[PDB]
């Protein structure tokens, strides 16, 4: 019987929070109640033999960049997050998250994941952000920055579907497995 | 049949499903059913009926001695069925008519034996909690005992919640959800194309008894987290007040729902409508 | 001294002839000598007084720790005093206060070990009735 160690870090602006909580209440979609405290665990069996784990809940803001990495070392798997809808999420990530996080733990399992699956597709929110001028980046260019890492998966869920979002953990979870 | 009261017949279909849930390994509801049949058996010697005197093995077989074979197979099962704490109560009462009644004292020491095996599996090791959903059946395509019906299901012990959801699935074509999770729907309340909604559940917290004060380990309480349960509430978000951005209290309402089953999980079926 | 009510060298007089019979192997004797002290004891927490704090250990001794110490004893001297139906008679209430108060069950998984092996010796093997006499001094 043993824990997992696993971390996700993201800009605050996508509110992966929801996605976790909602796993681990097992909430029906649309139904999460959101906590008031951060760092959440749960015992998963998977195959073999059942585990436990806490997900590493790290704030964004800039700033924390010098209390998130003393989390860092001994993580047995990290998880980079971001919003599929957001090109200002995928510059970070390119630009700060994924540079930042490959130097801080340059060695351990890794996963990128895309958020809002649902609004990917949205034709609302396609149009929004044409008439704003971003752009609904979709999957192979995202497959491109797995590459880019060779991260050992990259998954898109969404949170009002959790669709993959079980997978997600899945996947994650069998990195170390 | 129960209610018809032919009891012989009755024990036929008590072994029946004793088989079956053998076949599924759920020696829970097995050995519960055993017990369903020790219950109407007495300690005492004489055998009354050659009704409860079955097709297995049939000679003599004093009411003493039945009650007590059967009573021996429960505790087996209950120990593989890792539920001791039965087993100790049974145990207790299999010694008692031995030391009043046989005195066949080598009995006692194998049962009590196996006791302290118990006793030390409750105390040394732990056991993952089975989780709870709450299946409400809905349509008219469902049969006479399942159409407009909410069962609650003890689920595996780490069952997702859409992994049942699929599983049911399984065990039902036209397999689709509700999306309304809290509310039944007045026209598939008679409405054909059978519709289902499934959402884990509350345990609520059983009651210990003589335990409500003393400071017991948590082992007794985890055992009482998850069986022996009939209560189960369901937290409900809802919005009522103005939605402020920053600020989500103004809104936040909990309209949870009780349920009350008529019997206590884990028993013979392994889920139960709601009472 | 029990007249006298001192029950301090009371017990201590009572260690002194368990001593003795200890000495004659009396297990009946002794271990009964030892009930008799347990007798004022009782299954409480609280340690009520230091005089029932002897000199063989000393430290908290919690009233339920030190009756149920001396229980286990007499326990063991019965077995080897062949006389197991006043073990059985201890071993319950032993067993019983491990239920209700402390809840440790590792002590119950063992006491009751012992308790199902009086059983089978008591059932199981024959033991000699001892002759009695009538002795008339004068």
């Amino acid at each position: 019987m043993q824990a997992i160690k696993c971390v996700v870090v993201g800009d605050g602006a996508v509110a992966k929070t929801c996605l976790l909580i909602s796993y681990t209440t097992n909430a029906f979609p649309g139904e999460y109640i959101p906590t008031v405290f951060d760092n959440y665990s749960a015992n998963v069996m998977v195959d073999g033999k059942p585990v436990n784990l806490g997900l590493w809940d790290t704030a964004g803001q800039e700033d924390y960049d010098r209390l998130r990495p003393l989390s860092y070392p001994q993580t047995d798997v990290f998880l980079i997050c971001f919003s599929l809808v957001s090109p200002a999420s995928f510059e970070n990530v390119r630009a700060k998250w994924y540079p930042e996080v490959r130097h801080h733990c340059p060695n351990t399992p890794i996963i990128l994941v895309g958020t809002k699956l649902d609004l990917r597709d949205d034709k609302d929110t396609i149009e929004k952000l044409k008439e704003k001028k971003l752009t609904p980046i979709t999957y192979p260019q995202g497959l491109a920055m797995a590459k880019e890492i060779g991260a050992v998966k990259y998954l898109e869920c969404s949170a009002l579907t959790q669709r993959g979002l079980k997978t997600v953990f899945d996947e994650a979870i069998r990195a170390v497995l | 049949y129960k209610e018809k009261k032919r009891e012989d017949i009755y024990i036929r279909y008590l072994y029946k499903l004793r088989d079956l849930h053998r076949d599924c390994e759920n020696y829970t509801e097995a050995a519960y059913t055993l017990l369903l049949h020790a219950e109407l058996l007495q300690w005492s010697d004489k055998p009354c009926v050659p009704h409860l005197l079955q097709r297995d093995s049939y000679y003599v077989y004093t009411q003493q001695e039945l009650k007590e074979k059967l009573y021996q197979e429960i505790i087996s099962y209950f120990d593989k069925g890792k539920m001791w704490e039965k087993a100790i109560k049974l145990s207790k009462e299999l010694a008692e008519t031995y030391e009043s009644k046989v005195f066949d004292y080598e009995g006692l020491g194998n049962l009590l034996k196996k006791r302290a095996s118990f006793y030390e599996n409750i105390i040394k090791a732990m056991r993952p909690q089975p989780e709870y959903f709450a299946v409400g059946y809905y349509g008219q395509g469902f049969p006479s005992f399942l159409r407009n019906k909410i069962f609650i299901y003890r689920g595996k012990e780490y069952e997702r919640r859409e992994d049942f959801s699929l599983r049911l699935l399984t065990q039902f074509p036209n397999a689709e959800k509700m999306t309304s999770t809290t509310p039944p729907g007045e026209d598939i309340k008679s409405s054909p194309k059978q519709y289902m909604q499934c959402f884990t559940v509350k345990p609520v917290m059983s009651l210990p008894p003589s335990y409500k004060d003393k400071p017991v380990p948590e082992q007794i309480l985890n055992y009482y987290r998850a069986n022996e349960v009939q209560q189960f509430r369901y937290s409900r978000p809802f919005r009522k007040g103005e939605k402020d951005p920053d600020n989500e209290f103004a809104t936040m309402w909990i309209e949870r729902t009780t349920y009350t089953t008529a019997y206590t999980f884990p028993g013979i079926l392994k889920w139960f409508e709601v009472k």
